[PDB]
């Protein structure tokens, strides 16, 4: 499934690292959905999603307030990593609007699997953003 | 971000 | 995780246009995924068109087949058909992101997600055939 | 082997054949005013059948389309001959010729039934082709 | 069909 990142580098204090907090927050809201949803109807995943999407708005903001300060040269990979998370959310939505459009159908259970898929992507990528930015602080230091 | 917000709006 | 046996050997396949069209569509999907990596938008946009043309063809044919089939099956088939339309839809979404992010790092990521969608399409087109087949054999008793 | 649960062509043949039988079984005792409606029913049933077949053709291999078209013509022709002999019989009601005219009627009806069955037999063979049997 | 055939038989 190839490519993998070793654990977040230990060489950086995480006490006031709001990126690490927000990523952890976003991954956590995905896990909430990804692990509840199987059961519940549209009156329960639609927010479960809005939640994930709020937790992302935050992370993206915090990353905005964080890029200025890093090396100018590493601003592009981080801006890209961010847009990727945007489309990841877009997929999640498309597959939600679909699970809705087809309730109490054989197709409802399917667009749900597609949601879980899209939300997993989101989290994996939220973790890759953090990975990039860390390399960006490492650079700025050494 | 306006686009992320346009998505968020759809959820409300 | 899932996998299914080669399509049943209990049906003749010389008059089988559903088979021909599933084969057609999976081919167009392979063609795309073999060419896609170096391809610019001029090239890969038409590669997706070919996937849609293939699928539109396929869906017409299933339209023209349902009537020979027990009504007890018409729903599974009609759902599978709708699933392929969403599959094609996710494929276009991603094509469109790849277009936007030409000259950037993400041309290659959005191309990876095209391949994924196009793979889902092919897979589900093969499941449809497996369902249509079970249906014909019910008709034939 | 084939499942007839929603085989409209089989359902319609069976009606056209039932229709010919009601007439055939009724005719000798019967006046013109009773037998023309009987032939009317036969014709309606035929009409229904040919319409259903007209709709079924497109779902079926072009290799077979003309055998079926010809079967269809044949049925029209038979209802032709039957209507003909019906008209003779009315013309000669109460005559030494009334019987032989009823007998030519049954003959025409029975030919229709038999060709209608041949049309079912054709169209079945085409569906077997399309659903892909071995 | 054996039923359609049973009808046909009534005709002969």
């Amino acid at each position: 499934p190839q490519e993998i990142s070793p654990p977040p580098t230990a060489n950086l204090d995480r006490s006031n690292d709001k990126v690490y907090e927000n990523v952890t927050g976003l991954v956590k809201a995905v896990i909430e959905m990804s692990s509840k949803i199987q059961p519940a109807p549209p009156e329960e995943y639609v927010p479960m999603v809005k939640e994930v999407g709020l937790a992302l708005r935050t992370l993206l903001a915090t990353v905005d307030e964080t890029i200025p300060l890093l090396p100018a040269s590493t601003h592009r990979e981080i801006e890209m990593a961010q847009k990727l998370l945007n489309s990841d959310l877009g997929e999640l939505i498309n597959k939600m609007k679909l699970a809705q459009q087809y309730v109490m159908t054989s197709l409802q259970q399917e667009y749900k699997k597609q949601m879980l898929t899209a939300a997993h992507a989101l989290a994996v990528d939220a973790k890759n953003l953090l990975d990039v930015i860390d390399q960006a602080r490492l650079k700025m230091l050494g | 971000l306006s686009e992320l917000d346009r998505l968020l709006l759809e959820l409300n």
